[PDB]
């Protein structure tokens, strides 16, 4: 017999970082969190790569 | 609204004496990315399913 | 990854000793039936309009 195994596992961003963040050189009108989650959502899928 | 013993004195000029300022929130989405918004808002929530 | 004094022995063929198995899991609804896939998948959940 054979059965698998199961792993799955999340990430939230809350209310302040959404609109408060901005770049650290110039002035932004707030759009570096598109940046940072298209990063994060690539993390994740080198993450199942590695496990 | 003005005191009754009271008055204002305006000086050198009688014209737009400062500025307002509106600023950013966070709106929904669009195309998986944040979408954002200045001025007032008003958020509809028509949970007209919930038990 | 191999490490520094060790080797590893191949034996009868030098093919794919053994398979890795993705099983299925639940995928969203398409026309009111449950529908299935398998691999690495990643949702999203947006509640970017709530309290």
């Amino acid at each position: 017999t054979w059965s698998p195994l199961a792993f799955k596992e999340s990430r939230v961003w809350d209310e302040k970082e959404i609109l408060y963040l901005g770049r650290l050189a110039d002035e932004v009108q707030a759009g570096v969190i598109n940046e940072q989650i298209a990063e994060s959502l690539t993390w994740l899928m080198a993450r199942m790569r590695n496990r | 609204w003005i005191p009754v013993g009271e008055l204002i004195v305006l000086n050198q000029s009688t014209g737009p004496v400062g500025r307002f300022v509106y600023t950013a929130h966070v709106a929904g989405q669009r195309n998986g990315k944040v979408v954002y918004a200045t001025g007032p808002y008003l958020t509809v929530k028509d949970h007209l399913q919930d038990d």
